[PDB]
């Protein structure tokens, strides 16, 4: 308790000096080799690259400025950049370079070779309870570090944590996090993974994220999201209905675990409540859980994925290339200055 | 089954986020 609280106040004083003054500029387009396309997106994709002066791999996340303003991105652009750049934690990915040329953005990470936690999870199944329970400890300490700065994530899902040589959990995708100290009313995430406040244009605050770590243990141990459908607006309609039914082989405290995660009533949802994450870490279900041991990621993974070498893709799918085009003119120069 | 019913629906591949 009282080393946690130190820790803390040590994190918030190195992150808020990053947050005030954000790195820029630190690398550019010609340093790297792309290779080939991890992931793709709504304004662009990831790419595996190779540094040409270090021979390191990296993952290069490209941005098309143009795509990001027509669909109304740039300050959520902006958000995810800067809260990225100043972040530290053993569950982040690490942003090592960002810059941007006429075109584009670009956030240059850490290469996590092990691929999406989707993928094994859609190949496998399902995982097995004390499976779920290792990678579910490494969120709740990061959500725990995300939110005592401050920030709300917002889009938790398998799609955006992957899984590192170590078979620990890398969270990606810093698309819709936000530094809010009051309450905010965007409609962003991943529709099964939304709370029910966000759907109903409610106000909300951070108590959506322990919400969405209710649908990643429910999906991580069912194999199936708690609310599914076909078209997103079926989905909302089963969200905000709020009843939940569980595999006949979750065992009991996982289903009450689930039952105050899963909990339309924020007076009542565990993460919200006067203890806070407290009621999480100390839950039944997580009672056989080393908290200090996963930080120092001293316990053994379930799983381990298989690794050939050096720029080895095989735990990702693969995606149609396309040509990186940069324009002879500056797109967007004013809005992206900061970045 | 509610599994089968999962994998006969449309969203079982990747998702994407909506804004
Ligand atoms: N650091 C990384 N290492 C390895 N793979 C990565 C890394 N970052 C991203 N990827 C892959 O690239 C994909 C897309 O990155 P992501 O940042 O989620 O893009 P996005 O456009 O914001 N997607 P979304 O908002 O979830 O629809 C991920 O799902 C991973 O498969
Ligand atoms: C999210 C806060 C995690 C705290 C873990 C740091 C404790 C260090 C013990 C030595
Ligand atoms: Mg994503
Ligand atoms: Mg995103």
């Amino acid at each position: 308790q009282e080393s946690v609280k130190e820790f803390l106040a040590k994190a918030k004083e190195d992150f808020l000096k990053k947050w005030e003054t954000p790195s820029q500029n630190t690398a550019q387009l010609d340093q790297f080799d792309r290779i080939k396309t991890l992931g793709t997106g709504s304004f662009g994709r990831v790419m595996l690259v190779k540094h040409k002066e270090s021979g390191n791999h990296y993952a290069m996340k490209i941005l098309d400025k143009q795509k990001v303003v027509k669909l109304k991105q740039i300050e959520h652009t902006l958000n995810e950049k800067r809260i990225l750049q100043a972040v530290n934690f053993p569950f982040l990915v690490k942003l090592e370079f960002s810059f941007k040329d006429n075109s584009n953005l670009y956030m240059v990470m850490e290469y996590v070779a092990g691929g999406e936690m989707f993928s094994h999870l859609r190949r496998i199944g399902r995982f097995s309870e004390p499976h779920a329970r290792f990678y579910a400890a490494q969120i709740v300490l990061t959500f725990e570090y995300l939110h005592s700065l401050d920030l709300i994530y917002r889009d938790l899902k398998p799609e955006n944590l992957l899984i590192d040589q170590q078979g620990y959990i890398q969270v990606t995708d810093f698309g819709f996090a936000k530094r809010v100290k009051g309450r905010t009313w965007t409609l962003c995430g991943t529709p099964e993974y939304l709370a029910p406040e966000i759907i109903l244009s409610k106000g909300y605050n951070k108590a959506v994220d322990w919400w969405a770590l209710g649908v990643l243990i429910y999906e991580m141990a069912a194999g199936y999201p708690p609310f599914f459908a076909d078209q997103p607006i079926q989905i909302y309609e089963k969200i905000v209905s709020g009843k939940v039914r569980f595999p006949s082989h979750f065992s009991s405290d996982l289903k009450d675990l689930l039952r105050n995660l899963l909990q339309v009533d924020l007076t009542k949802r565990f993460g919200n409540l006067k203890n806070g994450v407290n009621d999480i870490k100390n839950h039944k279900w997580f009672a056989t859980t080393d908290w200090i041991a996963i930080y120092q990621r001293k316990v053994e993974a379930p799983f381990i994925p298989k690794f050939k070498g050096p720029g080895d893709t095989s735990n990702f799918d693969d995606y149609e290339e396309e040509e990186i085009r940069v324009s002879i003119n500056e797109k967007c120069g004013k809005e992206f200055t900061e970045f | 089954t509610t599994y089968a019913d999962f994998i006969a629906s449309g969203r079982t591949g990747r998702r994407a986020s909506i804004h």
